[PDB]
Formats: C-alpha cells, structure tokens, sequence
C-alpha cells in the first residue's frame, strides 16, 4: 500500500476516533477500508475476497440505479410525458394500453409484450455477466473487479497512484449509493411517493413532512 | 462426471474460469456455487451440507404433501381444503380434520394435543440424528444406512455415489418448489395446482407477470 | 496482356483497355526563376528522372463495391417489405420516418447531425491506418469468424468472393441509375 492517506494502517476508519485497533485482517490493504467488520463476516481471507467483489458489484448496480430512479422522475416533473415517472410504478408501464414508452414517446421503444423484455434480458444479461466471471469479446484473461481495457478506454486507471485513489472514490460513490438506494426502498414501501416527491415535500416543511410523520403508520391494531 | 473436474458446473462454459478452489467435486451436487463465499471454511461447509440435505429431504416430503391433497382433490375425493397452505385450519372446522373424508379415520379435535405429541416426538427423532441411538450411533448423520436403508440400496459405491447426486438434486429441485409453492401462495391465493390450471387456460395472460402490481405501495 | 498485374491479388486478370493502374515513369522539373532583381529569368531544366498505385486502386474498388452491396441488396428489400420505390425514400421519409412499416421520432434535420457524426467518424477512422494491406483488409470485429487464419496468396481460393460481387452490383446499382430518371 502506499502513502495514499486511504490505505494501511493510519488511515481513516469508521468511528473515526473512537475505532481502536481495526480487525487484524484489515490491514488497510484494499479499498473502502474503514475498518468496518463488527459482525466478523470477513475473518476468513477468502471469503472477504467473494464479500469485496460482492460489494462493488452491488455498488456499481446501485450507482446505476440511484442515477436510473431520479432521472426519469426528474424529467417527469419538467413536463416529459413518461406513463408513470415514478421509479417503482415504471414497471406497469407495459401493463398500460400504449405500452411503454421512452420518454414518454410513442415512436421511440415501444415495448408491448412483459415476455418479449424479460426473454431478452435473460439471454443479454447471462451471456454478460458469465463473461464477467470469465473470459470474453471485451476481455479473456483481466481482473475480476478491475478488468480495464476495453472497460477503461479513456486511461483513466494508467497512473497506479490515481488508480489506487479512484478505487476509493469508486466505493464511497458505490456505499452511498447502495445506502440511498436502500432509502429508496424504504421510503417508498413507508410512505408510498417517489423519492423526489420525498425530498420536495421535505423541503416544503421539514418540521413535519420529515419520516416521524409515519412512525404509527404500521402500527398493529 | 459428477465427482472431479468432469462434474458440470453452475454456469456452464462460463464457470471454467472461476470456481471456488475448495469446491474441489468430492460431494454430491457440486456444481461449484459459492460466489457469495460461504463455504470457505471447512468445517462449516461439513455444517451447511447437513443443512442442505435435511433442508432438501423435508421438501421432499412437502412437496408431495403438497401436490397429493390437490391431485386427490381433482380426482373428487372430499377434502376439507385441498390446497395446502390453509391445511391447517380443518382443527378448527366443526368435525375436525378427518384424513380424506371418513369418521374412522383420525378425526383430530384437539391442536394442543397433536402439536404436543409432535414436539415431544420430534424432540426424540431430531436429537436422535444430531447423536446417535436407538437406531445407531457411530453411523453417518448424513447418510446412516442400516436401519435407515431397508431395501438394500446403499451398496456398490460407484452406484451409490450416483445415488447421492440423485439424492440431492431432487432435493434441490424440491427445495426450489416449496420456496416456489410458498411465494405463489403469498402472490396469488390460490394453489399451486390451481395455479398450473389456469396457467394451462392461457399461459400468455395468466403468469407471473399479471400480478406484478399487486405489492405496490400506495398511500 | 498486362505485365504490371496478375500476382498476390484477388482478380489476376489484365482487364484493362487503357492501363489506369499502370506505374509511369516521372520526370522532375525545375522552379523557374521569379526574382525581378535578376536580369534574366529562365524557364526552368529537366532535373531528375524518377522511377515509379496499385495499392490505392485495390483499396478504392473495395469500398465502392461495399457501398453498392449495401445498396443493391437495400433497394430490393425495401421495394418488397414496405412497398415502395427506391427512388422515392426521401419524398416520404420527409413526411414520416418509418422502417418497415415502424414508425421513427427522427426529424429530417437530426438525420444530417445523426449521419455526419456517425458515419462520418467511422470514415475518419478508416484512413486512419497506413498499412495497405491492412487498409484493404483489416482485422479485428471486421472478420468475427477470423478468415485471416487462411491463406489466399497460393493457387487456394478463399477471398474472390466478394469482389466479383462487388463488381456487378456496383453495375446493377449503374443499371438502377439508368433506370431511375430515364425509365
Ligand atoms: C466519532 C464519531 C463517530 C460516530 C458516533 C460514528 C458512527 C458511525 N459511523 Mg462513522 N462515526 C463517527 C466518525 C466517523 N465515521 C466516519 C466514516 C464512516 C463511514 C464510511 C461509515 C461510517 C458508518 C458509521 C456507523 C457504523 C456502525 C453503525 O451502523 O451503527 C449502528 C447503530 C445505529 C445506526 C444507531 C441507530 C440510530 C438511531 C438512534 C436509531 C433510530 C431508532 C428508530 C426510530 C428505530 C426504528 C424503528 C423500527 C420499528 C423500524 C455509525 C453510525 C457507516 C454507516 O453509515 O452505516 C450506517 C459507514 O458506512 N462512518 C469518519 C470519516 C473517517 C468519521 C470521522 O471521525
Ligand atoms: C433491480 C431489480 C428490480 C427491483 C428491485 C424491482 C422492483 C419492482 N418491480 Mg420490477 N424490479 C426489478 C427488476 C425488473 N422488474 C421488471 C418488470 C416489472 C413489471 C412489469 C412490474 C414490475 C414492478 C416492480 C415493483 C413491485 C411493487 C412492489 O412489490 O412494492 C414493494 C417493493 C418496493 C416498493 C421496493 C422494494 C424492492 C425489493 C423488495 C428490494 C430489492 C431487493 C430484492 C429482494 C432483490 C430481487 C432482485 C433479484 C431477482 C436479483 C417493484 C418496486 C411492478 C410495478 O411497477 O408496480 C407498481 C410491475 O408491474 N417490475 C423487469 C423486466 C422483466 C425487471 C428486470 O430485471
Ligand atoms: C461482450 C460484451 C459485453 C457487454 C454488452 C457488457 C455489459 C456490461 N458489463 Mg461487462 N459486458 C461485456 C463484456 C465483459 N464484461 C466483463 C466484466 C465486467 C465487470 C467486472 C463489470 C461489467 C459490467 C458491465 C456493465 C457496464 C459496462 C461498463 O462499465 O461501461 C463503462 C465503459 C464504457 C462506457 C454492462 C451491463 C459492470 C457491472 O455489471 O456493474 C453494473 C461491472 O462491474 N462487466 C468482461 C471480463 C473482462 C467482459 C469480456 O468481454
Ligand atoms: C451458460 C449458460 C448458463 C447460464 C446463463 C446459467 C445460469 C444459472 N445457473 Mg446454471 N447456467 C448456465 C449453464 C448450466 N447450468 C447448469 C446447472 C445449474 C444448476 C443445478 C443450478 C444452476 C443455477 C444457475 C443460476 C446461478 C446464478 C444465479 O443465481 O443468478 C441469479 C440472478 C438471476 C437468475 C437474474 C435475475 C432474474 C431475472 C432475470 C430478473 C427479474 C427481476 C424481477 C422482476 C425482480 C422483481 C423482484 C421484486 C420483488 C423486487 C443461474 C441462473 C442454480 C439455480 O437454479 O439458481 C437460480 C442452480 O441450482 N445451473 C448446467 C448443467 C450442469 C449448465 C450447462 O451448461
Ligand atoms: C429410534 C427412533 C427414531 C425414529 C422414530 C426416527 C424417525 C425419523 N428419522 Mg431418524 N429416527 C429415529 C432415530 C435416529 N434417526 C437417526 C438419523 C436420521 C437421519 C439422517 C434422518 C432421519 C430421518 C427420520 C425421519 C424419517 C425416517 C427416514 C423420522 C422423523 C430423516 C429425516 O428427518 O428427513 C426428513 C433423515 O434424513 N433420522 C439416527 C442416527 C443414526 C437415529 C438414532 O437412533
Ligand atoms: C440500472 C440501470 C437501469 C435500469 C435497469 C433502468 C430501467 C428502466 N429505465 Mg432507466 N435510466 C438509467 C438506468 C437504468 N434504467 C440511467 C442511468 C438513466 C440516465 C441516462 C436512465 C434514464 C431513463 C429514461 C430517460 C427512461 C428510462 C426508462 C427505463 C425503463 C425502460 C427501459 C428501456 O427503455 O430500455 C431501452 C433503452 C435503451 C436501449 C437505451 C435508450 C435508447 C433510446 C431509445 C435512443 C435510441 C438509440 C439510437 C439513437 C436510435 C436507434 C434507431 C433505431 C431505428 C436503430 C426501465 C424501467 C424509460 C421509462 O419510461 O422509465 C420511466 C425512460 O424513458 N431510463
Ligand atoms: C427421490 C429422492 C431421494 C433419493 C434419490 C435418495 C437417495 C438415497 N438416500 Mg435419501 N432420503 C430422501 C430422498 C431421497 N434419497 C428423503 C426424502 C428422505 C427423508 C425420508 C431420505 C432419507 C434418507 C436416509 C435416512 C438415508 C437415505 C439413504 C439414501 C441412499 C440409499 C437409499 C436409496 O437409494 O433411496 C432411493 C430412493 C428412492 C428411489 C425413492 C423411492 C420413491 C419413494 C417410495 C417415494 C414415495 C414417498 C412416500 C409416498 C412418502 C413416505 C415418506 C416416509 C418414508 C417418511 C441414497 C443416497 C440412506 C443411505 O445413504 O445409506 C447410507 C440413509 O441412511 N436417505
Ligand atoms: C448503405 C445502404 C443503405 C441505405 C442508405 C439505406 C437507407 C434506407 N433504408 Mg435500407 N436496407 C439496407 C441498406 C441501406 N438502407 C440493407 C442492407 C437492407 C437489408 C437488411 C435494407 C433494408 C431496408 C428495409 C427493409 C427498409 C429500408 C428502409 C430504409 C430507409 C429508412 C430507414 C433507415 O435508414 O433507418 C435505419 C434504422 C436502423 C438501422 C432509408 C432510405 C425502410 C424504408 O422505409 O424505406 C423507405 C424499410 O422499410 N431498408
Ligand atoms: C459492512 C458491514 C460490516 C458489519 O461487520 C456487518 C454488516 C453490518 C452486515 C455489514 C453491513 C452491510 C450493509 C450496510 C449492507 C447494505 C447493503 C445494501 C443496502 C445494498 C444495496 C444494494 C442495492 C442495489 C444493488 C440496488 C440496485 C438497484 C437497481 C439496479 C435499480 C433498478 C431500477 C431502476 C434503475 C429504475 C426502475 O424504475 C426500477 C428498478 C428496476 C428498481
Ligand atoms: C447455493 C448458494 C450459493 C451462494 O454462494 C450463496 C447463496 C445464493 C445464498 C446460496 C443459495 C441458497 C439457496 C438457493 C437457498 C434456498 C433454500 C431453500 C429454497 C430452501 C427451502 C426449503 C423448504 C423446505 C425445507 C420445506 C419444507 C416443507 C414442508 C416440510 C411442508 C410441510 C407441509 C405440508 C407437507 C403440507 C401441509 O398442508 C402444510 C405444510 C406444513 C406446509
């Protein structure tokens, strides 16, 4: 590791002052390391190889998906016709008599059969993400997380330095984005609106619109 | 084939590259998938193979104790519910649970009676096999034989390790069915054959996908 | 017969009625003298005697006749499934967008912005290599099934196959054009 401020062992961890000594297996090496295994899930070195590339790939689905769950509502508030700009009403939208539109626009996708989506997300998605275990048009022998190639065509991770630096900044974007992503889990199923809706109604008044204005709301009885 | 290298793995050609190093093919059913890595720790691989293979014998017996109260059903056997998931509820009814229509049949009445039969009787049973007893004791708890093979088909170990893949990947499918059963008995409210039927009426519109926005939230 | 050709090329035969691909010889001529400041300003000497594409006019044919295989066996597909001319697309594709029948959001004006960018980058990239061979027959995505392996260079026979095609459709997309105007 080297003295890139993220990595070995004065390095900033997850309660900050109040960590202590970090578990003995984090030694600062890979990165995203605040020293965060409580439960002790990644003692075995092994399995906290199968837990990091776990984590980035659920990172990179995450910050794909907190960019795809604000876009088509924030458009939707700007006028653009979307059947439901909502991220977690978009998937009746093939359920509606146009079918699903993108954008809102009738001669652009078109979708009308659910089947015809997810047949051809099955065949698509299998043969990408077993060429993401191994091999591949793309890619034959890479990294398993960090492949590069033909997936870094600007350069972007040449310098090892800026590299070992943007792999933190890939993981802190990822961990607030499975983090917010989790929040727009939760307060959909709570309060039933769009996350932008949330967030303009808690700006409208955030002395009642914040979340307590549904603590009873699954109350028993 | 199904033991070594030769075994085919979970992903087919796309599981060449990449398979657990301890996933060596040395246990029916490896078809080495652990991406999530739980199983790099030996002795609590030899831990989840036991849950694996209880878990998947128990489904066994559910989903056939799930399909056969349908199918019996069909064939115009009175049942007080056919389908299994409010099969519970015949204790409560006014003549009780009889066994497929008949008075000389068990006739239950009483839940607590029945369910503290059954701890007391499982409580044997089930520590039996985490020890050893009355029907073995320095046996296998996976696979005791003995007692626990009547019929003589746990010989010749070129046909019986075949008979543990044949084992487990039953099981496997069963496990997949009654977490099949118990998601589209939470989804549709009806029963699994109830639910092949009318997936027979039109597979196009009756499917999983008609009961998508079901779960919605809206408030 | 030709004696400059009919060797390590795919159509070794002397064609040519005028020899447009035959390597001439050149002669360099002087600069003449432009100075005022002289008294006298010649009209320049024979200097340098120079001996001297072939390359370029295999490369050249190639991309035509690619263009004209896209086009020929464009034009007949389109005249069958939609039910139209192909001298009209452009009358009615200005009007609405369509392919097949399916309707497209694209405004005419989009297309020009959408092609220049598109196909035009693509062609920017094509001379942007400096091997002829190469530039004739690239590798890569271009040859999925990887053809390169092969050989062609013996009395085996693994590349004339589409420039004999590409010359005829490149003469029935010449007879499309004495047919579209006149006929
Ligand atoms: C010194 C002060 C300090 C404190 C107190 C913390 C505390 C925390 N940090 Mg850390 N940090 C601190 C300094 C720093 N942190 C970081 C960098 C990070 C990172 C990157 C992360 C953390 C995270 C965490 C959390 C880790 C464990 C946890 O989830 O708690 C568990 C216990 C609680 C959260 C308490 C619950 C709160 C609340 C009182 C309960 C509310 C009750 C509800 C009403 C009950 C719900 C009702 C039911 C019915 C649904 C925790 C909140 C992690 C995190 O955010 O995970 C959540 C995390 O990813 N910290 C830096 C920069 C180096 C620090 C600088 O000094
Ligand atoms: C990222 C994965 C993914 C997630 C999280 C969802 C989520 C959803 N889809 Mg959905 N889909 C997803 C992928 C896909 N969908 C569809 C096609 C559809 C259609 C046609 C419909 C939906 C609908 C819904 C919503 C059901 C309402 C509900 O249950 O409220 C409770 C749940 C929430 C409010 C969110 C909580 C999410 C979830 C419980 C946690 C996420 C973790 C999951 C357990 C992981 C599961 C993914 C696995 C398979 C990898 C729900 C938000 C329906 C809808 O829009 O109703 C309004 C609907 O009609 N989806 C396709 C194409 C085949 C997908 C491709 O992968
Ligand atoms: C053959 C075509 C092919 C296609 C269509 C995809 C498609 C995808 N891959 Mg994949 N891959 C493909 C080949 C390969 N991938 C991988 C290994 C990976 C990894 C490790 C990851 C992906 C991810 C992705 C996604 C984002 C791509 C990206 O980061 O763009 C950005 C680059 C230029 C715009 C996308 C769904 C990412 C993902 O799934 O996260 C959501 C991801 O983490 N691929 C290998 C091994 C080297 C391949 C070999 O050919
Ligand atoms: C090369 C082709 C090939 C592909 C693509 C697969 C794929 C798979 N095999 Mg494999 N296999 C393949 C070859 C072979 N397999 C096998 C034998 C087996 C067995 C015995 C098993 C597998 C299993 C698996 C799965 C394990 C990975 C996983 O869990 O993904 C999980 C992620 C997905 C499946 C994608 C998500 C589904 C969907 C597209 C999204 C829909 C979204 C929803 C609408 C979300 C809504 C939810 C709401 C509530 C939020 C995966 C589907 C295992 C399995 O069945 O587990 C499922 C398994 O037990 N395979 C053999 C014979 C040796 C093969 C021969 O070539
Ligand atoms: C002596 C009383 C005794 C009784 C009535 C049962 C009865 C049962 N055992 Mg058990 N066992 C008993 C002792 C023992 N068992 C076992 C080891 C096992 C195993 C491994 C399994 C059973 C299973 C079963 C069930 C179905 C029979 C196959 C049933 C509950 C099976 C089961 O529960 O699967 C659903 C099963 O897989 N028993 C051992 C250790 C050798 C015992 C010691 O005496
Ligand atoms: C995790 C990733 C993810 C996932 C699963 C989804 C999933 C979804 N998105 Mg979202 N989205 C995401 C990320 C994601 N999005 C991100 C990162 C963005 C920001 C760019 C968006 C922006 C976005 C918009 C703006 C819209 C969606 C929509 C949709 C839905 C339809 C999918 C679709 O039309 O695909 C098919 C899409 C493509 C193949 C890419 C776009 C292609 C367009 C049509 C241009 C065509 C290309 C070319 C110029 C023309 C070709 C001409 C042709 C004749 C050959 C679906 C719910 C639509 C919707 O209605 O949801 C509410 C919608 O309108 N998404
Ligand atoms: C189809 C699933 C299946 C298969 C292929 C096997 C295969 C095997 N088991 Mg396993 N086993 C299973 C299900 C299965 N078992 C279930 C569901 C249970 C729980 C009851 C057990 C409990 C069990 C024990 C305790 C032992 C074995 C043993 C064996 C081995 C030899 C016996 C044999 O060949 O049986 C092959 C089985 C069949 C071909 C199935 C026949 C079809 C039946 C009759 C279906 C009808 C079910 C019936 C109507 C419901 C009554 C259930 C009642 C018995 C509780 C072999 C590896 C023994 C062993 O390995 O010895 C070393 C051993 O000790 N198994
Ligand atoms: C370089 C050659 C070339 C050119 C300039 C065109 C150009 C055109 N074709 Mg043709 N076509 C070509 C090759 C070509 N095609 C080939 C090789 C095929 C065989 C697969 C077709 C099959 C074809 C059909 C079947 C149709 C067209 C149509 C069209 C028109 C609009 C659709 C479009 O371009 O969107 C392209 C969008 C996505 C690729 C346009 C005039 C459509 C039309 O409406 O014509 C009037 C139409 O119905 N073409
Ligand atoms: C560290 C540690 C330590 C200690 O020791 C222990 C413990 C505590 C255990 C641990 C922790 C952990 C955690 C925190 C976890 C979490 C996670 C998450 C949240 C994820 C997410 C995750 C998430 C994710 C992936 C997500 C993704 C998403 C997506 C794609 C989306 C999609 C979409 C879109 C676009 C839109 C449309 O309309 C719809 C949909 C379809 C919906
Ligand atoms: C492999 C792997 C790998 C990586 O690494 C990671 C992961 C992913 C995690 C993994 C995976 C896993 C899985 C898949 C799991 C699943 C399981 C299941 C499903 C179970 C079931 C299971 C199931 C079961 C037991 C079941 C059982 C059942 C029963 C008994 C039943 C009973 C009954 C009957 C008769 C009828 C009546 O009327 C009622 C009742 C009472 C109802």
């Amino acid at each position: 590791t080297p003295d890139s401020f993220w990595y070995g062992p004065e390095r900033p961890l997850f309660l900050g002052a109040f960590t202590g000594e970090p578990p003995s297996y984090l030694t600062g090496e890979f990165p995203g390391d605040y020293g965060w295994d409580t439960a002790g899930l990644s003692a075995d070195p092994e399995t906290f190889k199968r837990y990091r590339e776990l984590e980035l790939i659920h990172a990179r689905w995450a910050m794909l998906g907190a960019l795809g769950c604000i876009f088509p509502e924030l458009l939707g508030s700007y006028g653009v016709p979307f059947g439901e700009a909502v991220w977690f009403k978009a998937g009746a939208q093939i359920f509606q008599e146009g079918g699903l539109d993108y954008l809102g626009n009738p001669n652009l996708v078109h979708a009308q059969s659910i089947l015809a989506i997810l047949g051809t997300q099955v065949l698509l998605m299998g043969a990408i993400e077993g060429y993401r275990v191994n091999g591949g048009p793309l890619g034959e022998g890479l990294d398993k997380l960090y492949p590069g190639g033909s997936f870094d065509p600007l350069g972007l991770a040449d310098d090892p330095d800026t590299f070992a630096e943007l792999k933190v900044k890939e993981i802190k974007n990822g961990r607030l984005a499975m983090f917010s992503m989790f929040g727009f889990f939760v307060q959909a199923i709570v309060t039933g609106k769009g996350p932008l809706q949330n967030l303009s109604d808690h700006l409208a008044n955030p002395g009642t619109n914040n979340a307590f204005a549904y603590a009873t709301k699954f109350t028993p009885q | 084939e199904w033991y070594g290298p030769d075994r085919p793995k979970f992903l087919g050609p796309f599981s060449e590259g990449d398979t657990p190093a301890y996933l060596t093919g040395e246990f029916p059913g490896d078809y080495g998938w652990d991406t999530a890595g739980l199983s790099a720790d030996p002795e609590t691989f030899k831990r989840y193979r036991e849950l694996e293979l209880i878990h998947a014998r128990w489904a066994m017996l559910g989903a056939l104790g799930c399909i056969t109260p349908e199918l019996l059903a069909k064939n115009g056997i009175p049942f007080g519910e056919a389908v299994w998931f409010k099969a519970g509820a015949q204790i409560f009814a006014e003549g009780g649970l009889n066994y497929l229509g008949n008075e000389n049949l068990i006739h239950a009445q009483s839940i607590i009676a029945t369910l503290a039969f059954q701890v007391v009787v499982m409580g044997l049973a089930e520590a039996y096999r985490a020890n050893g007893g009355p029907l073995g004791e320095g046996l296998d708890p996976l696979h005791p034989g003995g007692a626990f093979d009547p019929l003589g088909l746990a010989d010749d170990p070129d046909t019986f390790a075949e008979l543990k893949v044949k084992e487990i990947k039953n099981g496997r499918l069963a496990m997949f069915s009654m977490f099949g059963f118990f998601v589209q008995a939470i989804v549709t409210g009806k029963g699994p054959i109830q639910n092949l039927d009318d997936h027979l009426a039109n597979p196009t519109a009756v499917n999983a996908f008609a009961y998508a926005t079901k779960f919605t939230p809206s408030a | 017969r030709p004696e400059w050709l009919d060797g390590s090329l795919p159509g070794d035969r002397g064609f040519d009625p005028l020899g447009l691909s035959k390597p001439s010889e050149f002669v360099v001529i002087g600069v003449d003298e432009n100075d005022q400041n002289a008294a006298k300003n010649n009209k320049g000497s024979v200097e340098a005697i120079v001996q001297a594409g072939l390359a370029r006019f295999r490369e050249c044919e190639l991309i035509h006749g690619r263009w004209a295989m896209l086009a020929c066996l464009g034009a007949l597909v389109a005249e069958a499934t939609t039910g139209v001319s192909w001298v009209e697309a452009g009358k009615v594709e200005l009007d609405g967008a369509s392919y097949a029948g399916l309707s497209l959001p694209f405004s005419i004006t989009q297309l020009i912005w959408i092609e220049v960018i598109l196909v035009g980058g693509a062609e920017f990239y094509r001379n942007s290599e400096t091997n002829p061979e190469k530039r004739c027959y690239p590798g890569g995505v271009f040859d999925p099934l990887k053809l390169a392996s092969e050989d062609e260079e013996r009395a085996f026979r693994l590349k004339t196959a589409e420039i004999k095609h590409a010359r005829l459709a490149m003469v029935s997309f010449f007879g499309y054009g004495v047919q579209a105007l006149s006929t």
